[PDB]
RNA sequence: ACCUCGGAGCAGAACCCAACCUCCGAGCAGUACAUGCUAAGACUUCACCAGUCAAAGCGAACCUUUGAUCCA
RNA sequence: AGAGUGUAGCUUAAAAGCACCCAACUUACACUUAGGAGAUUCAAUUGACGCUCUGA
């Protein structure tokens, strides 16, 4: 039968295979140096003077999701893009973002007052009650 | 123990303080500058 | 001897005698912003990237602002940290506006482009959409960068998108079998008469995703073509296989890329059905082997090493008794 | 004390190699290396030592460290030598085991 | 100065562990695991083994 | 007076080394009582003895200065 | 009368980032956390409203 003709070895190129999977590398080094490498994707949150930005990164540096509210279609909705209203919404439509982009796991990196801060404490609410859990499950060896 | 009404006022009069002493400061270095 | 730096040594240009002078980080967090600048910024020295690497809309906006600004409502809500957001709308203005270009990101991150294209990209100026009807009340949407069953793939989807003709293409990025480059063409409609898709020319049959047990992951991409004017095109894996590359080679001049929308498949007993009932073949199992471990060259004296070092070489765990 | 480098730049290393022991942070960890009790730098994969200098951002428990770096000009970066090890063989392959 | 002394498990096992303690300081007991049980257990000083 | 070990001079740049020599302190203290068990791969005071680091796994929780054998 | 002309304080930013202010922690500063305010001078690349300079 010529349709039960298969290699031997199967070649998945799809990027997200193996993290998937959840067999991939992740970078375990870095320890003096903060933050830690060892993710697949990371939450990385940028609040400036006037607006508060949300990106979803790969650990190759690619940014693969983001929620800036600089973007009209989000900064027509609030009042201020300044504040806990801004990061939880910024948080909900990153959520919805991820979700749809299939990017279910992922790692958060704050310094200790960013986490005791009660904006990203919303974001992480926001993050986690849209179905993003911030932590990676562990590599499979 | 305090009120919804009374906090209002309150963030209102730190707005408006916020306003007036930077147009406080503003003139300041306005004439500093000159 | 001392070879002088190939570049700007980095903290030079600031090198003044004026420190007490000089403003000081006073925050950790600026350090780490100017830190992670100089991170991305090139340098002459190895660094570890080289071995793992209108108006009138304005004016309503600015308008629009100030009216939800003016609310007196948004502001005591915002102000006590209740506000909300309309996510639905707030998803249908960003698919409008910049979606495309989110998109585009995400195709790139996937790989679509450097494995259809070769690395030739587009934008996705179409807000296409797609979904599988599951049973019969709802229909699970595949986005840029899903997650669908082939269970729910198991009939065609629902397509609609906002446009005026078009060429819908179905393909399995990772899904073949023998040749690892080429890719398995799942339904394409042409010549699809503005939005209604029952007409289009249903050249290749549609066939659900089959990715076989234990093989990871497979991504599947919907595209979406302009077409200018109609051409004539042209259960097997010998005819399903293709090339998206010389595919649109053969296409460009009047067929342009306008639409994407991707998913990620896993293994499911619809699998196993489409691999015996239509297919007619034995499935294929794979199973992810890792590299057998690495042990130094067996020396006839182990000194100092555990007794644990003779069976790091031992193949057999049974024991044997040669001539006896 | 036979302290230093035991795997130069180019190095194919195994993983649980020592790359190399010190009493300081002379060298950091990059990617895919470890750091034992004693500072000793070992690989955390199996593949090819590389050296770089790197912008080093000290953990924010690392009281002296944000001591030193909140004392430092606003255009200042601090450099540090990282290893990394670049990985060789992939994390393993997808093999046919039975056509069903 | 320290005394090495035998904690040794309140669990009815025969398990003992060897720990230091001051002199001066009065007689331990300790949670600590216990292999045979598989559970952490209270453990008791019997008696000082040495002067350390 | 010293005899062992550790830290510094003392070696400017892998290691090794200026033995003899200079100064200092340790035969520990504090902490914890998983500060457990196992185990790839390595380092090493130029032998051996001895001494270090350690992924993965299992299990609990959520470390910073010496001495062999015999014999009791 | 003529020249340079022109984004909130600054930007070989294109409506952004730094700047800036109070509230709490600070003796205090600072950090941090919460908040606040801000501009592309008027008409069609051009002309004219405002600033600096060169004269009387
Ligand atoms: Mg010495
Ligand atoms: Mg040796």
């Amino acid at each position: 039968v010529e349709n039960e003709a298969v290699a031997p070895e199967f070649t998945n190129r799809n990027p997200r295979n193996l993290e998937l999977l959840s067999v991939a590398r992740k970078e375990r080094g870095w320890r003096t140096v903060f933050p830690s490498r060892e993710f697949w994707h990371r939450l990385r949150v940028i609040r400036t003077q006037h607006h508060v930005e949300a990106l979803v990164e790969h650990q190759n540096g690619k940014v693969v999701v983001s929620a800036s509210t600089r973007e009209w279609a989000i900064k027509k909705h609030l009042y201020s893009t300044r504040n806990v209203v801004a990061c939880e919404s910024i948080g909900r439509v990153l959520a919805q973002r991820c979700l749809e982009a299939g990017i279910n796991f992922m790692v958060y990196q704050p310094t200790p007052w960013e986490a005791a801060s009660d904006s990203m404490k919303r974001l992480q609410s926001a993050m986690t009650e849209g179905g993003v859990v911030l932590r990676e499950p562990q590599r499979i060896y | 123990e305090l009120t919804f009404e009374e906090t209002e006022r309150r963030a209102l009069l730190l707005k408006k303080w916020s306003l007036y002493k930077q147009q406080e400061r503003k003139m300041e270095r306005d004439t500093i500058r000159a | 001897r001392r070879t002088p730096p190939l570049g700007p040594m980095p903290n030079s240009d600031i090198d003044l005698s004026n420190l007490e002078r000089l403003e000081k980080y006073r925050s950790f967090d600026r350090y780490r912003r100017r830190a992670e600048q100089e991170a991305q910024a090139p340098h002459w020295w190895r660094t570890y990237r080289e071995y793992f690497g209108r108006t009138q809309q304005l004016l309503e906006r600015k308008q629009a602002i100030q009216e939800l600004r003016a609310n007196v409502e948004e502001e005591r809500a915002a102000r006590l940290r209740t506000a909300s957001v309309p996510l639905d709308a707030v998803r249908a203005e960003w698919e409008r506006t910049c979606g495309p270009y989110h998109k585009q990101r995400l195709a790139e991150y996937y790989g679509l482009y450097r494995d259809l294209f070769h690395g030739a990209t587009f934008v996705p100026r179409v807000p296409l959409h797609v979904a599988y009807a599951v049973g019969e009340d709802d229909l699970m949407p595949v986005y840029c960068g899903n997650e669908v069953t082939p269970t729910e793939a198991a009939q065609a989807p629902e397509v609609t998108y906002e446009a005026e003709l078009w060429t819908l293409l179905l393909t399995s990025l990772d899904g073949h079998l023998l040749e690892p480059d080429a890719e398995y063409l799942h339904w394409l409609l042409t010549n699809i008469p503005g939005n209604r898709v029952a007409e289009g020319q249903v050249t290749c049959p549609y066939l659900p995703p089959f990715p076989a047990r234990g093989s990871g992951i497979h991504r599947l991409a919907f595209l979406l073509f302009k077409q200018d004017q109609p051409i004539d095109f042209s259960y097997q894996l010998a005819q399903r296989t293709f090339r998206t590359f010389d595919f649109y080679k053969k296409h460009q001049e009047t067929m342009t890329p306008a639409g994407l929308s991707f998913f990620q498949c896993r293994w499911d007993d619809s699998v196993t059905y489409i691999f015996h009932q239509l297919l007619d073949m034995r499935e294929p199992v794979f199973e992810f082997v890792r590299p057998p471990p690495y042990h130094p060259k067996q020396k006839r004296f182990p000194h100092r090493q555990p007794l644990r070092y003779l069976d790091r070489y031992r193949d057999s765990h049974e024991p044997t008794y040669g001539i006896y | 004390r036979r302290q230093g480098i035991k795997k130069m730049e180019g190095h194919y290393v195994h993983a649980g190699n020592i790359i190399a022991t010190q009493r300081h942070f002379r060298w950091h960890p990059g990617a895919h290396v470890g750091v034992g009790k004693n500072k000793c730098l070992y690989a955390l994969e199996e593949g090819i030592v590389r050296y770089t200098k790197e912008v080093y951002v000290p953990h924010p428990r690392n009281t002296e460290a944000v001591d030193l770096i909140t004392r430092l000009p606003k255009g200042a970066v601090l450099y540090k030598t990282f290893v990394h090890v670049v990985p060789a063989k992939p994390e393993g392959t997808f093999k046919l085991v039975a056509m069903l | 100065k320290n005394i090495l002394v035998r904690m040794v498990s309140e669990a009815g096992t025969g398990f003992c562990f060897n720990t230091k303690r001051n002199r001066l300081r009065e007689k331990l007991t300790l949670l600590h695991y216990d292999p045979v049980v598989k559970q952490r257990v209270l453990f008791v000083e019997k008696k000082k083994i040495r002067s350390l």
